[PDB]
């Protein structure tokens, strides 16, 4: 279940782990643009 | 005011140069883990522009 338009859910994640390399190279993902970052950094 | 587009750039590439290396490669080269051959679609990029 998804955050509607108009009713944004934006999560504070910290002092924790991640992998972006995951969360971005996965086949079911349809689009990936990165702003200063790269996913390869976890 | 088309744009002169003649002129082109490496965007995306895997590895740096060295000095005074030239490299006119037009192979489409993968960002990430799809090998993403002969398409852009997802993962990969040609990499002039």
């Amino acid at each position: 279940r998804f955050a509607s338009v108009y009713a944004w859910n934006r999560k504070r994640i910290s002092n924790c782990v991640a992998d972006y390399s995951v969360l971005y190279n996965s086949a079911s993902f349809s689009t990936f643009k990165c702003y200063g970052v790269s996913p390869t950094k976890l | 005011v088309g744009g002169n587009y003649n002129y082109l750039y490496r965007l995306f590439r895997k590895s740096n140069l060295k000095p005074f290396e030239r490299d006119i490669s037009t192979e489409i080269y993968q960002a990430g883990s799809t090998p993403c051959n002969g398409v852009e679609g997802f993962n990969c990029y040609f990499p002039l522009q």
